[PDB]
């Protein structure tokens, strides 16, 4: 994130991967592609520019 | 307090002088590096042929 | 010294060493050999150099080491834009790549 | 330096001046006083006139 | 050397490296000059106050 002090959670990303194949197919939907993780935040100040 | 202020002012003047001398030194060095670069450019143009 | 008190100063570390004996140092890999001395009837040569194919060549029935050396050198030199290797022929039948 | 036409060398050239400016900021902040009482380093407690 | 082809083909690379080094040094000297100017301005204001 390039915006200061903004919180993004597990539900903020929802990727509906669908259409697994195309041979008499491409009809059907799912989510897949994982959801999210809980990576730690990174702090910054003037010195660490 | 007046003596301390006098010492501070008299130090500040010579400090300004020393900073100006530093500026002059940097100017001389860059002036020489310019000509070095010009000669190198000419040699490369000659060597492409 | 840019202050009125002891210990207030800034520094310049270094500029450059610009003598002509120590400017733009580099290395180039060289020392290639082939040890090719085939003769008699003609042959076709194939193979890859640095992951690039170089096509095929052909020499006459009355071939010699000098006959094949120049053909292979030409084939290698044809693709200097990708492999980046310069090939020189040798009288005995070997090759030198730089 | 957030554009896309730059290269690594240009970013290093900009980082050099960024570093010099940050060091200057720190030195000025740490070396400022009035009659031997440091002002801008976080040690200015309550003072009564 | 330029009297053969390999001499030229390697002169190109050596000249490129030299030019890179020269430009980096010029950038450093310019940064130093800017810092010294800022120092002088601050000294002037402080002395006046």
């Amino acid at each position: 994130s390039v915006k200061e002090g903004k919180a993004v959670a597990t539900a903020d990303i929802a990727l509906m991967r669908s259409d697994y194949d195309a041979t008499a197919k491409t009809w059907g939907t799912a989510a897949a592609a994982g959801a999210y993780t809980a990576g730690t935040n990174t702090s910054a100040n003037v010195q660490k520019l | 307090i007046s003596e301390r202020f006098g010492t501070q002012i008299r130090g500040t003047d010579v400090a300004i002088r020393n900073a100006n001398d530093g500026i002059s030194l940097a100017q001389v060095a860059e002036g020489s590096l310019t000509e070095i670069g010009n000669n190198l450019q000419r040699v490369r143009e000659l060597s492409v042929q | 010294q840019v202050g009125a008190n002891a210990g207030q100063a800034i520094a310049i570390d270094k500029t450059i060493d610009a003598k002509a004996g120590s400017l733009g140092t580099s290395t180039f890999a060289t020392g290639a050999t082939a040890a090719l001395a085939a003769s008699t009837d003609g042959a076709r040569f194939s193979g890859t150099v640095m992951g690039v194919d170089i096509g095929t060549v052909e020499v006459k029935a009355g071939a010699t080491t000098a006959d094949a050396s120049k053909a292979v050198a030409t084939a290698i030199n044809a693709k200097i834009g990708e492999a980046g290797i310069y090939a020189e022929a040798n009288s005995d039948g070997t090759l030198k790549l730089s | 330096a957030s554009n896309a036409t730059n290269s690594a060398s240009d970013r290093k050239a900009l980082q050099a001046e960024v570093t010099q400016l940050v060091s200057e900021i720190d030195r000025v902040a740490k070396q400022s006083d009035f009659n031997g009482t440091k002002l801008l380093d976080g040690t200015f407690s309550s003072q009564l006139f | 050397d330029v009297s053969t082809v390999l001499g030229a083909q390697q002169a190109l690379e050596v000249v490129d490296k030299a030019l890179g080094a020269i430009n980096s040094t010029r950038a450093d000297l310019g940064a130093i000059q800017n810092r010294f100017t800022s120092v002088v301005a601050n000294l002037q204001t402080s002395s006046e106050n």
